[PDB]
């Protein structure tokens, strides 16, 4: 019957498509020995579990064949397309030639490959998964594109398996699972195996033999199957949800569905900027059976790597460039106040905050007890203060720059929202858990206003975290003592606005000292007059609002990649404290003890100085040495600890 | 030379080395572990444990890495651990019938030719906790710490299929094969052929017992963005009655998967497989 399938070509040709490729992935000598190979080698090695696939590469073997008079033979223009045939092209590619084991198989090594060896479709003899990467368009108009970051909403239908990079926000993602791509059914009596396959999401078992030698059987003795030898890879979804800046107006934006399996499955986590790269696919739904109209159908995308424009702590190790990019920061000097500088340049001034801010980023140290308990490195700041002067371009700086970030407000969805969820997942039946704002930070930062406008269920969890990085809950099923590991940082006003400067702070501001004893740090910034400050005030307001660039000083603050990459590099060490800066630091805290309790129990007065004053001075000192970047403190720096600590309040007495 | 399919384990070989160290073995752990009297550090076990009939023992790891000949065995009993272990609870009756020949006795003999024996590996190598275990390494020994919350009722399951036939004064009688039961359709043709006359009855059967543990997940160590997750898992028979809630405890398993049904209705299956894990030994 032609009228049913009747015949169609294109331009199309497999024949080439295979000699082009399998010819790539031997010439490839211009970035051991032939480097792929050698990764092939490294793959015969055990060494790896998943290929990459550069693709300016192969534009740069097509330059090849052009620049010989060749017939190039574009095949990148057809894989944008398509992708999904392509992968089975180019596994039975390797498959044909991978090179051998340089080194032995032994009693230690993946309990794998000795079951290869032993047995020495297609599908099951492969030790390697692939995971593509685009291009970066920097190359791309370099000799002249496909793909650009795009969105949940502008999919335009079309792009169903088509090249693409969408970016965009991962809200919740399952745990990583096994899946079955290929059956291990063993016969009973014949001895010899079946190859049952599948790709959907179901398949139906094989009970009653079919085998080969039973097919010349009258009997047809039962087959079964394997937990080894039957291959697995896992399968994990993740949700994007869209970047603000992009949905247009009044619009109210929309979700989307990824699919993942093996490899980089662990390179995912909620709550960042990311470029997911791959393909969008189609899966079988129809609606639910009433509303439809037939060929409908459930879909989503495939994943193959990932970039993220925010660099995690954890990966950070120096090469021969980043490290010159560290020197010749700290060749300039003053790195300390420029820093302060930089954090931050659209508002005005307050360096000692600025500072301070710096520091919270760094934490401190984590020292350990060795008996059952260790204690935080960790900071956690206020910058109490009235209205008008600015208050929130920090917090937003700070989140735009640091990772592991959040904002929230005050009041609104606080019951729960900063606490641990219940839910169940949509990919398998489980009982899971996602948090509110807090617990997405960890290892991170938070920022808060409008403190006092919060519930007192806020400040029971607070009141803990600032101390103890846990969280206890006894609602439901969460019965957790759960980690927190994060660093706070409020904002509210005073109870009447601005300041009242016959009553004192301690009367003026609203929250208790009963928690306030935890804020190692805090500021009261309000505002007085004078005739010749706010002249260049508004100079600055002037400048920044009539070019976003800042003042036009000799001086160039730093984008936060370089400074996050500083932080990190910071994070690495854990210095020393001596004793010549031990005994100091004692006798300023006996000072500062005695001093404000007998004297400041008055107009002016704050409580009074603690331990954790102590601990205070002691882990910002260490930080000041993790910035400097020596193992060791010197005496230099308690000095700037203890000054900022007694400047903070200088303007309570104008 | 003897050897298993898609494997490299040695019965005999497994059982004279098995041997070797268990006649060899004088707190070696001590000396080569780090600089720390006493003599023969397991045998006594073996010693004392005869007259008092128990069909069970625990063992280290470290005592394989302490001793020369079982630093192979490690990763052995490591990949193959109920293979390894169907190999040495028979090496074990071989130690004690070739450790008894230099002793006389009452006649106690009655009863260890009939007996069992089974091991415990519990201190072990250590793992992170459950990420960690991506597919290529399921079915392993392996090591947990954690709490726990929920416990369920006791599983049954078909260890004797007796089969009662329909005529002719005849039972019948058939075990598990790989976990199934086949029932012979036919009737004992010789006395009677009615090629589909058979019936069941449980109240005759033999049946296992097996529990599963709701247990919450404690590690040292946790990425950037975690939270708790809860496993289900499961224990067979004489560990019942052990591990329940109010308890932390270190444990030890096996990882493994298994697919479930889409309903109560057919057989059409999930292409992801739900994890879980079988029990060795708990602390
Ligand atoms: N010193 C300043 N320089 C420039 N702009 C400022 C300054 N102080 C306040 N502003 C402006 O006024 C607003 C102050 O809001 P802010 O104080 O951040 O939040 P809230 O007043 O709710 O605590 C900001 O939008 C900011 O641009
Ligand atoms: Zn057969
Ligand atoms: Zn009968």
């Amino acid at each position: 019957m032609s009228a049913a399938l009747p015949s169609i070509q294109l331009p199309v040709d497999y024949n080439n498509l295979f000699n082009e490729i399998t010819d790539f992935l031997v010439t490839f000598k211009q970035d051991k020995g032939p480097k792929y190979m050698a990764m092939l080698q490294k793959v015969a090695n055990r060494e790896l579990n998943s290929v990459i696939i550069d693709l300016d590469d192969i534009l740069q073997y097509q330059n090849e064949k052009f620049l010989q008079g060749t017939q190039a033979d574009d095949l990148v223009s057809a894989i944008q397309q398509n992708a999904n045939h392509f992968t089975e092209l180019f596994c039975r590619a390797i498959d044909n030639n991978m090179p051998l084991p340089t080194k032995e198989i032994d009693y230690k090594d993946d309990v794998l490959d000795v079951i290869l060896n032993q047995r020495r479709p297609p599908n099951l003899t492969r030790r390697y998964f692939l995971y593509f990467k685009p291009l970066s368009q920097n190359c791309a108009r370099r000799y002249r594109i496909s793909s650009k970051p795009l969105s949940v909403r502008q999919i335009k239908g079309d792009f169903l398996g088509q090249l693409i990079t969408v970016r965009g926000i991962i809200t919740r993602v399952s745990d990583v699972k096994p899946a079955v791509e290929v059956i291990a059914y063993t016969c009973d009596q014949c001895g010899y195996e079946v190859f049952q396959e599948v790709n959907s999401r179901t398949f139906t078992p094989l009970s009653e033999c079919t085998s080969e030698e039973c097919s010349q059987n009258q009997t047809k003795g039962q087959l079964f199957m394997s937990t080894r030898a039957s291959k697995f890879s896992a399968f994990q979804e993740c949700k994007i949800q869209e970047l603000s800046q992009q949905v247009p107006v009044g619009h109210i934006p929309r979700s989307l569905n990824i699919h993942v399996n093996g490899t980089l499955v662990r390179s995912l986590s909620p709550g960042d900027i990311v470029d997911v790269t791959g393909i969008f696919l189609p899966a079988p739904y129809t609606g639910f059976k009433a509303l439809k109209a037939g060929l409908l159908t459930e879909t989503y995308l495939e994943a193959q790597f990932v970039r993220q424009h925010k660099k995690k702590f954890a990966s950070f190790s120096l090469t021969s460039d980043v490290e010159e990019r560290v020197m010749e920061l700290i060749t300039s000097g003053d790195v300390y106040n420029r820093l302060a500088k930089s954090i931050a340049p659209e508002i005005y001034g307050n360096l000692d905050v600025k500072k301070a801010l710096l520091l919270l980023l760094v934490g401190g140290v984590d020292k350990r007890v060795g008996d059952g308990m260790k204690i935080r490195g960790d900071i956690n700041v206020c910058l109490m203060g009235d209205p008008g002067v600015a208050k929130s371009q920090l917090l937003k700086a700070i989140c735009k720059i640091s990772p592991r970030g959040v904002y929230t407000t005050g009041k609104g969805s606080s019951g729960v929202g900063l606490t641990a969820a219940v839910m169940k997942d949509p990919v398998t039946d489980e009982m899971i858990l996602e948090g509110g704002a807090l617990v997405l930070a960890d290892n991170g930062i938070c920022c808060i206003d409008e403190f006092d406008k919060m519930d007192e269920s806020d400040r029971t969890a607070i009141h803990e975290v600032m101390e103890q990085q846990t969280i206890s809950i006894s609602k439901a099923g969460i019965n957790t003592t759960l980690n927190a590991r994060t660093s706070i940082l409020a904002a509210a006003n005073p109870l009447y606005g601005r300041y009242n400067p016959r009553l004192s702070p301690l009367d003026n501001i609203n929250l208790p000292a009963a928690l306030l004893s935890r804020f190692d740090i805090l500021f009261l910034m309000l505002d007085i007059p004078s005739r010749d400050d706010d002249e260049k005030l508004a100079e600055h307001v002037t400048y920044v609002h009539m070019h976003n660039k800042q003042p036009d000083l000799d001086f160039t603050p730093v984008e936060p990649s370089k400074m996050r990459e500083y932080i990190a590099y910071a994070k690495t060490k854990r210095p020393v404290m001596s004793e010549a800066v031990n005994d100091y630091v004692v006798q300023a805290y006996i000072r500062l003890r005695q001093d404000s309790k007998r004297e400041m129990d008055s107009k002016f007065s704050f409580g009074q100085a603690t331990p954790r004053t102590l601990l205070g001075i002691i882990r910002l000192s260490q930080a000041l040495a993790k910035l400097r970047l020596a193992d060791m403190v010197d005496i230099d720096d308690v000095e700037e600890a203890l000054r900022l600590v007694r400047v903070s309040k200088e303007s309570l007495y104008q | 030379l003897r050897i298993i399919w898609g494997t490299n384990v040695s019965i005999q070989e497994c059982t004279t080395n098995f041997r070797n160290f268990l006649m060899s073995f004088k707190y070696k752990f001590r000396k080569i572990l780090d600089e720390r009297d006493e003599e023969l550090y397991y045998i006594k076990q073996l010693n004392e444990m005869r007259e008092l009939g128990t069909s069970n023992l625990n063992l280290d790891a470290r005592n394989l890495l302490a001793y020369k000949q079982t630093e192979d065995l490690y990763h052995q009993l490591l990949n193959y651990p109920q293979e390894v272990i169907s190999i040495m609870d028979q090496t074990i009756k071989d130690c004690m019938v070739s450790l008894i020949v230099d002793n006389n006795l009452d006649y106690d003999l009655d009863e260890i030719e009939t007996k069992f024996y089974k091991v415990r590996p519990y201190n072990v190598g250590s793992c992170k906790g459950m990420r960690e275990l991506n597919p290529n390494d399921i079915d392993k020994l392996i090591n947990l710490k954690g709490l726990v919350l929920r416990s369920t009722p006791v599983i049954p399951d078909m260890k004797v299929a007796f089969f009662k036939c329909n005529v002719c004064d005849h039972t019948m009688a058939v075990e598990i094969d790989r976990g199934v039961i086949q029932e012979p359709a036919r009737c004992e043709r010789i006395d009677c052929n009615e090629p589909n006359s058979m019936s069941l009855i449980h109240n005759r059967c033999s049946f296992a017992d097996k529990q599963v543990i709701k247990l919450q997940e404690t590690p040292d160590f946790v990425p950037d963005g975690q939270t708790p997750h809860s496993i289900s898992l499961c224990v067979y028979d004489e560990l019942v009655d052990s591990c329940r809630a109010g308890d932390r405890i270190e444990v030890t398993g096996t990882f493994r998967s298994i697919p479930i049904r889409a309903n109560s209705r057919q057989r059409v299956l999930k292409s992801l497989y739900k994890t879980y894990v079988d029990v060795v030994h708990v602390k």
